[PDB]
């Protein structure tokens, strides 16, 4: 056999590249962590540096809260127990409050309303987050198309979460904090709503996400292909295009009869992964909404 | 019919059957022995399809439905009308599937590029006959592979998934999931962060790799690196389909139950199944 | 029903969207050409996009697409045949010709830079401290070619210095000047660096670079497309 570029031969190192600095306040940037020469085979080795700042100390903070919220329920729905916390870690689950409550706020700590609490540091977790990814390409004079894709994402979460259950009129519709929980919700979703299988907002998130499989194997696989004339220096092959993308293009237009350019295979990329929760989100939010049973309203488009 | 760029690479030579017998283009495509067989493929089996339809009494799309044979012809012939057409079909499809890599392969050595791409696409045929051939075969049935309709085969998924409860409690189908979601999330960041670098802010130079590494560090502390993403985005994808095959291939032939059953077996661990409280106490 | 409303408004979108994206994947290659190189009658049902403008980095100017394409090279290959779709067979040597599997592309002859304005590839004793951090360090080891005859021996990497990553070996030749090989190309063993591309007569042929420091784009297209090349060209002498 001969090299297939999936792990590397040869490691080299050299000093700890710290970063471009543009508008970047350095100040609130670490120092690098360790190299790992086991993630060096297949990726980089460097670790860190990361940036922190205000909106990242918040966003951490906050994420924090809400993961040790969930966790200290856990304990307590454990009896404190450490090898019970252990045996059922997957079968503990934080719930919302009963229909009865509505949306009110006045829920019962231990019946929603510490569901509540733990709901309110996600929210801000993500969305500090969120303007984390806005920030930082702001910061090196980066487009935003990092924020506008997480955005998608965020989307599918804000339906499930906050949007449909406002518009249904309760906290009960939104979903648990637990491994099996949040699985047991999402089968009994379908179920109550007559099988999502004919929500034709679920098939095209289908359609998507195996799409996104499809598209990563091939561009993936491509750019591998012809990584022998330096093909992966994507931005360099876009600025002053070389074989590497014409044999790219060429496999693609002689294999079915199109092809993409360098740039723009990476314009089918994103449009591919954010369809999935673009279109995802749209199908939840419709069911139970405006739409009790999909099988009834496959019967009729009505 | 040529991109510009395009004619150095329309040289002679690659083929793995029949010499130059084959080595030409019809517009765009580029045929081959290989491609030669895909057509002879597809075209049978979308005849037989045609001829299961007019056996069905249909030519709604929506409607017509090739089914495997009875469960009752176990692994043997089935007349034609009864499962047999599904047979010859399944054969016609791999037949095209492979076909179709190999051609990949014949255009991958004109290029003189790897054989990354065909490579993977095995992964998807391998899938396919996980379904179709390996697991019904160690079932003990053509009957239990799905059938090719488009909304039948949504049948089969749904009642070959809830006949071990909910299917989610598969713990490869786990893992499989898993593979799907971070593919999607590594693609969505992969085309997003070139696209932020070629297409900076109004009136700025185009970003480097370097700010690709420094904008992900920045983020989330690390940065894989541009071959790390494309070996990712292959790695991730191909996994998924590796967990789903695997998912499938052990179900019904080593476990028959709920799935949800399965973790009883950490629940039951000596050591903590009898302490009271929690959820299984 | 709005749900009815929502889903053919998305099928919409969707035509729409695939009509940008296949436009936006219209930046390169065409128009589309007849095998003489005039445009070709049918373009099909995509209109070229509105040009858009790269500024690039480092003052190297600026790239617009689409624009005016030509190959800016000869190209040494004649039809087989009348009508179109045919091979177009090499007049010469396919490999010092540099088409087929053998081509390149006429790339900037200047060096990738990184971020800072420096060469991105560097040979790594240039590479201030850039060392072999695991794995077998290549530099001292023959290179064997597919004819399992010696061609020359690894007297450096060069390192992609911003990825950390090694990108080719500099090997030195019977007589003394060295050529660059494709890290992608090579096979580190543990006694030797074996070449399945190109048998030991054809290592004097790889292109060599105009200074000993650095490459430039013009130069790797040229060396890796010939490296690639001999995968179909050198397949008489090989036997792997
Ligand atoms: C439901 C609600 C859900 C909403 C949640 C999330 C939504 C996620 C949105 C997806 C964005 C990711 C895509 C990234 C991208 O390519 O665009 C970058 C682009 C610019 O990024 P940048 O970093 O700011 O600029 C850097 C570059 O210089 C410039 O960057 P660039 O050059 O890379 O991008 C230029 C961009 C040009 O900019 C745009 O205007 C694109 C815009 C935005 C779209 C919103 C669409 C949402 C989809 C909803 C689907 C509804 C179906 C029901 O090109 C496009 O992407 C093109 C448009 C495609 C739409 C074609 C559609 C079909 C219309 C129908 C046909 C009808 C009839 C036929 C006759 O993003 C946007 O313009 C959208 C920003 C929205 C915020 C507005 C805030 C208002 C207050
Ligand atoms: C993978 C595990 C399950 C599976 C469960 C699911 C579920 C769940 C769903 C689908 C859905 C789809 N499935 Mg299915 N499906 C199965 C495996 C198959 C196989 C196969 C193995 O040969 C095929 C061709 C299909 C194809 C289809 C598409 C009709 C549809 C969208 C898929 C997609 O965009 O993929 C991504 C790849 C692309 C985007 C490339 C485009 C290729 C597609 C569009 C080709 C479809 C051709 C089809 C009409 C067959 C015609 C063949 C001709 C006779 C030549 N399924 C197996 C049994 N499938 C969704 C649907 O809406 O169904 C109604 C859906 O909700
Ligand atoms: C019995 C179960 C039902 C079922 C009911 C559901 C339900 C319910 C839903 C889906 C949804 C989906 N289903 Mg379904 N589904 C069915 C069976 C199928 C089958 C199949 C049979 O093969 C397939 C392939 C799919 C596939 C899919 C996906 C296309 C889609 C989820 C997209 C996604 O990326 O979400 C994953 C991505 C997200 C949820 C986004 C998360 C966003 C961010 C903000 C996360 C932040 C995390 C952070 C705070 C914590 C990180 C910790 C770290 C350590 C830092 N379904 C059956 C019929 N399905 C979803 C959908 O959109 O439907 C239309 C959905 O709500
Ligand atoms: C009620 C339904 C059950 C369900 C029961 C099942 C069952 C049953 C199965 C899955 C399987 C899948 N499920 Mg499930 N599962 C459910 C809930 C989910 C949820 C969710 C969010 O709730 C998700 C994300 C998933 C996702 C998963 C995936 C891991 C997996 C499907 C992808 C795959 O096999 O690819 C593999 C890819 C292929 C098979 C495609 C190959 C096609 C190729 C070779 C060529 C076709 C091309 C040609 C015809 C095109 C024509 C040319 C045109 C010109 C385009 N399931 C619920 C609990 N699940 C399936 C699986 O693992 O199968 C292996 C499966 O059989
Ligand atoms: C287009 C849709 C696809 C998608 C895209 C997407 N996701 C996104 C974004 C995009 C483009 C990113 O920009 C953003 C990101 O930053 O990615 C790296 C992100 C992201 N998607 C994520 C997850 C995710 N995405 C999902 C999937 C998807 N995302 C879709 C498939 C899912 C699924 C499939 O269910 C998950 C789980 C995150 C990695 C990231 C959002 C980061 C975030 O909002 O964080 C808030 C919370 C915290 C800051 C801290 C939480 C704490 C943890 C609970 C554990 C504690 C450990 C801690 C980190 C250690 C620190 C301790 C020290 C003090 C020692
Ligand atoms: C392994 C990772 C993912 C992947 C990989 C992958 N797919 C790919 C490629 C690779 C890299 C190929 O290079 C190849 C390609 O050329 O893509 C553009 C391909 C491909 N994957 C395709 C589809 C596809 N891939 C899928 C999945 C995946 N592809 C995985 C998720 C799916 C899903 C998820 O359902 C679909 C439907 C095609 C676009 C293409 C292969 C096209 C091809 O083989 O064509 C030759 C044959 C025909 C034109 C038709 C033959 C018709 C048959 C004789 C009769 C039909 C019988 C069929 C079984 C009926 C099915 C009915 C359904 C409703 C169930
Ligand atoms: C950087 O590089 C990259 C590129 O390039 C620079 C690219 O192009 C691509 C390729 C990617 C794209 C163009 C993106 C769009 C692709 C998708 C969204 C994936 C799904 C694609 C489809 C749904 C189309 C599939 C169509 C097929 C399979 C072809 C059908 C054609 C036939 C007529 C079949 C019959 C048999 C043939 C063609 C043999 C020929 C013989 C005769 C005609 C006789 C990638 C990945 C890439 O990474
Ligand atoms: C070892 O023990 C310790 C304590 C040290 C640590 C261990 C902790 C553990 C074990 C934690 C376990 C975490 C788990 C199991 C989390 C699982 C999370 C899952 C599966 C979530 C899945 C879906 C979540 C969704 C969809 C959440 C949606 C959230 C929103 C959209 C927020 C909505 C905002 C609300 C309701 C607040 C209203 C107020 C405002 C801001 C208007
Ligand atoms: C836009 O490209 C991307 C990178 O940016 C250059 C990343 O690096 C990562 C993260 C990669 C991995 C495997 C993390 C695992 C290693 C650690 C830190 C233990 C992803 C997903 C990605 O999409
Ligand atoms: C989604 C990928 C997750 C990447 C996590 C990377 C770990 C961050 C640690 C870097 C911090 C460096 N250090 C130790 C100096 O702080
Ligand atoms: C990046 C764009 C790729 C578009 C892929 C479109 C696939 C169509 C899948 C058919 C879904 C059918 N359904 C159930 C929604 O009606
Ligand atoms: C949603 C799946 C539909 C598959 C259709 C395949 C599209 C390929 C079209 C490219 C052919 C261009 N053409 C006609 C000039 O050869
Ligand atoms: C054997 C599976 C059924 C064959 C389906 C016939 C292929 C026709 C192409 C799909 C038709 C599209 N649509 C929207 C009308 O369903
Ligand atoms: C799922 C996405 C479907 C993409 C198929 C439509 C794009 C193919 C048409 C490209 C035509 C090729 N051409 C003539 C411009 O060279
Ligand atoms: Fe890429």
């Amino acid at each position: 056999a001969e090299y297939q570029n999936i792990f590397s031969q040869v490691q080299v190192r050299g000093p700890a590249d710290l970063g471009m600095t543009e508008d970047v306040n350095l100040a609130n940037r670490s120092g690098v962590g360790p190299f790992s020469t086991l993630l060096g085979w297949f990726g980089n080795a460097q670790l860190g540096p990361i940036y922190l700042g205000s909106l990242g100390v918040l966003s951490l903070f906050s994420g924090l809260m809400w993961f040790f919220t969930i966790g200290i329920w856990f304990w307590y729905q454990a009896g404190w127990n450490p090898a019970v916390f252990l045996r059922d870690l997957f079968f503990f689950s934080l719930e919302p409050p009963a229909p009865e409550y509505g949306l009110s706020f006045a829920a019962p700590l231990k019946e929603g309303g510490l569901w509540l609490i733990a709901s309110f540091f996600m929210f801000v977790a993500v969305w500090s987050w969120w303007g984390r990814t806005y920030l930082r390409a702001q910061a090196l004079g980066m487009g935003k198309h990092t924020a506008w894709a997480f955005l998608s994402a965020i989307w599918l979460w804000m339906v499930l979460g906050f949007i449909r259950p406002i518009l249904m009129g309760s906290w009960s519709e939104a979903v648990p904090y637990g491994i099996f929980s949040h699985l047991d919700w999402t089968n009994n979703f379908s179920l109550v709503h007559g099988n999502l299988f004919y929500n034709p907002f679920h098939g095209l998130s289908i359609a998507f996400l195996y799409g996104s499989a499809l598209l990563f194997a091939m561009h993936g696989a491509t750019i591998l292909a012809v990584s022998r004339f330096g093909g992966e220096r994507e931005l360099e092959q876009i600025a002053d295009r070389g074989t590497a993308a014409e044999r790219a293009a060429l496999f693609w237009r002689w294999t079915m009869g199109f092809n993409a350019t360098m740039e723009g295979i990476h314009r089918w990329a994103i449009w591919m992964a954010v369809l999935v929760t673009l279109t995802g989100g749209i199908g939840i939010l419709l069911s139970g909404t405006v739409v009790d049973n999909w099988y009834v309203w496959g019967q009729n488009h009505g | 019919a040529l991109l510009s760029f395009e004619r150095k690479y329309r040289v002679p030579g690659g083929t793995l059957v029949g010499g130059n017998l084959f080595d030409f283009w019809v517009g765009p495509f580029y045929v081959g022995f290989f491609g030669v067989a895909t057509f002879f493929f597809a075209a049978l089996g979308i005849i037989l399809i045609a001829w299961s339809a007019v056996l069905q009494g249909t030519w709604n799309p929506q409607l017509i439905s090739v089914y495997p044979p009875a469960l009752e012809y176990g692994l043997g012939g089935a007349p034609l009308a009864k499962g047999g057409l599904w047979q010859i079909i399944t054969i016609c499809a791999t037949g095209a599937f492979v076909s179709w890599a190999l051609r990949e392969v014949e255009i991958c050595r004109k290029l003189g590029i790897g054989y990354h791409i065909p490579f993977a696409f095995a992964f998807a045929i391998l899938a396919y006959l996980t379904l179709v051939l390996f697991r019904p075969v160690m079932m003990g049935a053509w009957g239990y592979a799905f059938p090719y309709g488009i909304w039948t085969h949504l049948d089969w998924v749904s009642n070959t998934g809830y006949t071990y409860g909910n299917f989610h409690y598969n713990p490869a189908h786990m893992i499989a999931i898993s593979f799907f979601f971070t593919n999607a999330l590594a693609l969505a960041l992969h085309g997003a962060l070139v696209l932020s670098a070629a297409n900076p802010e109004k009136g700025k130079e185009m970003r480097t790799p370097d700010h690709e590494d420094t904008f992900f560090r920045d983020l989330v502390g690390y940065s894989i690196g541009t071959l790390g993403i494309h070996r990712l985005g292959l790695l991730l994808s191909l996994s998924a389909v590796f967990f789903s095959a695997l998912c499938m291939i052990i179900t019904g032939t080593i476990w028959f139950d709920q799935w949800v059953d399965w973790w009883q077996w950490w629940v039951k661990l000596p050591w903590w199944a009898n302490i009271p409280g929690g959820i299984n106490g | 029903d709005l749900a009815s409303l929502a889903i053919y408004s998305f099928w919409i979108f969707l035509a729409g969207l695939i009509y940008y994206l296949q436009t936006e994947n219209m930046r390169e290659g065409y128009p589309l050409e007849n095998e003489d190189g005039t445009p070709a009658a049918n373009q099909g049902p995509f209109p070229l996009p509105k040009p858009k403008t790269f500024i690039l980095p480092h003052g190297r100017g600026t790239l617009t697409v689409p624009g005016p394409e030509s190959e800016d090279r000869p190209i040494a290959l004649a039809r087989t045949a009348v009508s179109e779709g045919f091979p177009h067979a090499p007049t010469g040597d396919p490999m010092k010709d540099g088409v087929g599997p053998a081509s390149w592309v006429a790339r900037r002859d200047l060096p990738e830079l990184d971020g800072h304005g420096h060469n991105k590839i560097k040979p790594m004793k240039a590479a201030a401290g850039f060392h072999v951090s695991a794995g077998k360090n290549p530099i001292g080891l023959p290179v064997r070619g597919c004819d399992l005859e010696i061609a020359g021996k690894v007297v450096d990497i060069w390192v992609d210095i911003p990825e950390q990553m090694a990108r080719f070996l500099e090997v030195e030749l019977k007589d003394g000047s060295t050529r660059l090989l494709p890290m992608q190309m090579v096979k580190v063993q543990s006694n030797r660096v074996h070449v399945n591309a190109l048998s030991s007569d054809l290592f004097a042929g790889i292109p060599t670079i105009k200074s000993p420091t650095e490459v430039t784009l013009l130069e790797e297209d040229k060396i890796c497309g010939y490296v690639a090349g001999g995968l179909m060209y050198a397949a008489p002498k090989r036997k792997s």
